[PDB]
């Protein structure tokens, strides 16, 4: 599969979202970590799935809200940035304040 | 209150800052004659500013913007706009720029005057192209 | 005996006038020369050809000039030599010859200096493509692991400066003083590419830029973060004249001490390098472009931009009102009239190399990505080249490759050692299933041996099999890492000991031929044409004709191949 | 647990083709790390299951079509190979020609 | 969102209990490395969601049996180790005899 | 001209000639110490560079008849 080290890194975030959202689902109130994890690869799996940078900033600026996250992550994650590969290329999307 | 700071915040104070308080203010009129924007810094000698601005150019000798260091004002293609300026500090001595002084850029000894050193600097802004 | 095409191929690729498909991009590539005869084709393997007595000598000791290692039967994709099939034989790190590989006392035609032998190594290259690496003229240090990035798209030379994640190289592509430098060519000594350092120019006096030249800079970089002005420019071009060091800019984006005229006119003729040239990475702002009209500008452009697509607007206004966490400056800061021009000009050799910007607004492992995907989308919206023949894409991938091999090496003065694959030349080279081509390559050749590949399981009984990812290898590995790569310097300070002083272990090549260059010394993006920027709308005009392109939806070399 | 190399270089795959798995079940079409990742862990998990390589070869040679992939993914795809633990041991599956 | 040495090597722990997890449920009976994989990641999700070390390592010690594992795995696994981030902070549990 | 031929200008005569840019960098050191650098039109159709108006002006009162 030849795999980069851009690649290869990618499957940390992969890994602890699927970890966040088993979580969220079962009620948990998330942390800093986890709460990155699910607007990171909200982002990333728009990409894939061929979205704009400016549709998936939307997606993952809604995710998370308030309640889903735990008391002063918000102040912690004022923004998310990540590169993905969009259609056109790779791609630096920035989620402004996610967790409203 | 510290109830209500967020994760990391700070308390602020109420007193405002002051800055700048000693030293004496040229006001200057400044025309942008170019067709681009220009923007000039705090700490810029604000006399070798872009050969487009228009201004009084003797007047900003030895001088910058008496603005907050760090930030900047900008001049818009055809527009006038007054800036506050005010000598700079330390030993006065500007090097670099646009290569128009080179120097000392203080007043010297004697009130009612002008140094030659400054009316030599003023002159080569002239045919330079560096327009008053 | 006769034997068709068709079964040639399969056992030794393909030969003159067989044609190449570069991916999944619409590109061909075709073999121009034919430089290795027929019937007497090496080749590796049980039962083959580089065997004992036969293909192989066996009576020569290796100070007869037998070969180190030979690649065979290989696609060369080269912008001075251009698109040829032949033996490549490398010995004592350096390339020796481009011809017939074998033996000379049971073969006819062998080239001088490709003798295979007992001393001899093999790289089967049938169905693959070489290009020499990769050079990455505006790295910023932010990172040690950019090296990782870099050599796992075929890239292998950096130049630029830092001291990690400072806010001075999270923004400028300088080492500051001669104590930081120390350091830093120390510290490099722990990476498994080749380097060059750069210093700060915004100074005064001839003082603190010479302390740096003989501290080992190559050159220096002058930034409006340390102040662009003219000053700066002037005594740094001077210096540079009597070092023989390049000088590196990022202009003023602001026009504070002056327009894009005021700024050429601090050049004072003298050559220099122009980062980012269409301005959304910095400069002078809606026009800094018209730089690429002079002849003693040596133009480059940073890769997020390149190619320009439906996402690009977007993507860096969003990106600087990060990068300088701030919209009159963002708006006038990125134009989509300048990034489409700027692709034009690529096109039309009047940009001549592409860059990173590592992790300062560009992608250190997609320069070779983005240099095809870039000259892919404009043979979509452009058309062949004039100057292209007929059947194939050659003159086109040609003008792209210059952009990411000779032509950075040309403007830092290193093309006598690397750049090109070459007779004399370091063996700094890549390999490339064309399938695959551009993306991700099957290996890095570093001085000799192979630093960097594609690897699968270690404990597997295959090198093939799953999971293949990119793996340092022996040449990346103790004492051989500092031997097989260049740490580039001034000679000034190679005069003065560095590499005592300093205590490298690294190979230390002074820097040459950076003040005597130009524009038209630059291999196939040599063209200095009138460039026009309206102050209004920022519509480029080129010899008067509007310089534009509509931007991509969908990039070649891209979703297909990456899981990133 | 005392993990190996070896065992632990696999858990790259199997973060890859469960990815690859949710993407395919969307409807994606697969692009070629993805592909790969699919029909390697059909083959690691036959061989947990207890097959033979004859039998797992057909099983992994039979996961994807032309049809789940992107265009030109099959050209990238003449053949997958994994070192698998069968029941004897540890052994080499290729698989020839997986995408049809 | 500055993952840690410790983070990041607790990800190899929720990738090997997924793939056990999922042979599981197909009625695989689990190996030494998977079944230490299902016991650990058992005492780190209660861990988070609250529980006490005590009741953690009750809910650890049940939650695989000598049926659920291949012959022999048990005399492989006396005693698990791991820690957690418990409310209070990060501590050890030991789980004695899991495999019952 | 041609390369390396020259033109004669003898006492009180008259003469018309010729006159072409430099290439190259057009940077131009020495002579009379008049320029001691670059002499190229720069990018700016309808205006004059000032280093240029200053070297003319230089020219002027070192007593370079105009
Ligand atoms: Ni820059
Ligand atoms: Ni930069």
């Amino acid at each position: 599969m030849q795999l980069t080290p851009r690649e290869v890194e990618k499957l940390m975030i992969y890994t602890l979202s699927d970890v966040a959202f088993k979580r969220k689902a079962r009620g948990l109130k998330l942390n800093y970590p986890e709460a990155v994890s699910i607007i990171t690869v909200t982002a990333m799996e728009g990409a894939r799935d061929g979205k704009s940078v400016e549709d998936v900033m939307k997606e993952a600026s809604k995710v998370l809200t308030k309640d889903d996250v735990m008391d002063g992550v918000a102040d912690l994650i004022p923004n998310v940035q990540v590169e993905a590969i969009f259609t056109d290329g790779s791609r630096l999307v920035t989620v402004h304040d996610p967790i409203k | 209150s510290e109830q209500n700071t967020p994760l990391g915040g700070c308390i602020l104070a109420d007193t405002p800052i002051t800055f700048n308080e000693n030293k004496p203010v040229t006001k200057v009129k400044v025309r942008n004659t170019g067709d681009r924007p220009i923007q000039v810094g705090s700490h810029f000698h604000f006399f070798e500013v872009n050969r487009a601005l228009e201004f009084d150019r003797a007047a900003a000798y030895g001088k910058r913007l008496n603005i907050s260091s760090t930030t900047a004002i900008r001049f818009e293609p055809g527009d006038e706009t007054e800036v506050p300026l005010i000598p700079f500090g330390g030993k006065q001595t500007l090097y670099g720029f646009n290569n128009l002084v080179d120097g000392w850029t203080g007043e010297g000894v004697v009130p009612n005057s002008e140094r030659p050193d400054k009316l030599e600097a003023i002159r080569r802004a002239a045919e330079r192209g560096f327009k008053s | 005996p006769q034997i068709s095409r068709q079964e040639y191929a399969g056992l030794f690729g393909p030969t003159t006038g067989d044609k190449i498909r570069l991916g999944d991009t619409n590109l061909f590539i075709e073999i121009e020369k034919d430089l290795r005869g027929y019937g007497e084709e090496s080749v590796y393997g049980g039962g083959k050809s580089l065997r004992d007595g036969m293909g192989a000598n066996n009576h020569l000791t290796r100070d007869n000039g037998v070969l180190d290692l030979v690649i065979t039967n290989v696609t060369i994709v080269d912008a001075r030599l251009g698109v040829i099939k032949a033996d490549v034989g490398i010995r004592d790190g350096k390339i020796a010859g481009i011809g017939k590989s074998g033996n000379p006392g049971v073969m006819d035609g062998v080239t001088p200096g490709l003798v295979v032998g007992v001393s001899t190594d093999a790289i089967s290259g049938e169905h693959l493509i070489l290009t020499a690496a990769g050079i990455d003229t505006h790295i910023h240090l932010i990172s040690p692991q950019q090296a990782y990035h870099a050599l796992s798209n075929g890239v292998a030379t950096f130049f630029g400066g830092g001291i990690g994640p400072t806010d001075g190289t999270n923004g400028t592509t300088v080492t500051p003083g001669p104590w930081n430098i120390r350091q830093m060519l120390r510290s490099v000594e722990g990476l498994p590419v080749n380097v060059g350092i750069l210093g700060k120019g915004n100074s005064y006096g001839r003082g603190p830029l010479l302390e740096q030249a003989i501290a080992g800079v190559v050159g220096y970089k002058v930034h409006e973060d340390w102040g662009a002005t003219a000053n700066a420019l002037r005594h740094s071009l001077r210096m540079a004249d009597e070092m023989d060091i390049q000088v590196s800019v990022h202009t003023d984006s602001l026009n504070e001490c002056g327009y894009v005229e005021d700024t050429i006119d601090a050049f004072e003729g003298r050559t220099i390098h122009t980062f980012h040239t269409e301005g959304a990475g910095g400069g002078h702002a809606p026009d800094i472009i018209r730089v690429a009209s002079q002849p003693n500008v040596l133009p480059s452009s940073t890769n997020p931009t390149l190619p320009y697509g439906v996402n690009s607007q977007a993507e860096l206004f969003d990106m600087i009102m990060v990068c300088h966490n701030l919209v009159s400056f963002a708006e006038s800061r990125v134009r989509p009239e300048t990034i489409a021009a700027e692709n034009v000009l690529h096109d039309m050799g009047v940009i001549s190399m592409f860059s990173s910007d590592s992790q300062a607004m560009g992608r250190v492992g997609e320069n070779w990505l983005r240099v095809m995907q870039t000259a892919n989308a404009m043979k979509a919206s452009r058309g062949k080249l004039p100057e292209d023949a007929p059947g194939n894409d050659n003159f086109r991938v040609l003008r792209y490759v210059a952009k990411i091999t000779i032509n950075p090496a040309i403007a830092q003065g290193v093309s006598h050692v690397i750049g090109s694959v070459e007779v004399g030349k370091m063996a700094d080279l890549v390999l490339w299933d064309p399938r695959f081509f551009g993306a991700k390559p099957k290996m890095v050749i570093k001085g000799g041996m192979i630093n960097w590949a594609a690897m699968g399981d270690p404990n597997a009984s295959l090198p093939t099999p799953q999971p293949v990812f990119y793996r340092p290898m022996f040449g990346a590995m103790g004492k051989t890492m500092q031997d097989t790569c260049v740490t580039f310097v001034s000679q000034a300070a190679l005069d003065d000991g560095v590499k005592e002083k300093a205590g490298l272990d690294r190979q230390v090549i002074a820097v040459k031929n950076c003040r005597t260059i130009s524009k038209h010394d630059l291999v196939r993006n040599d063209q200095t044409p009138n460039i026009e920027v309206d102050p209004e709308t920022f519509a480029v005009k080129v010899d008067g004709v509007h310089a534009t392109c509509e931007p991509i939806d969908t990039a070649a070399m891209n979703q297909r191949y990456f899981f990133g």
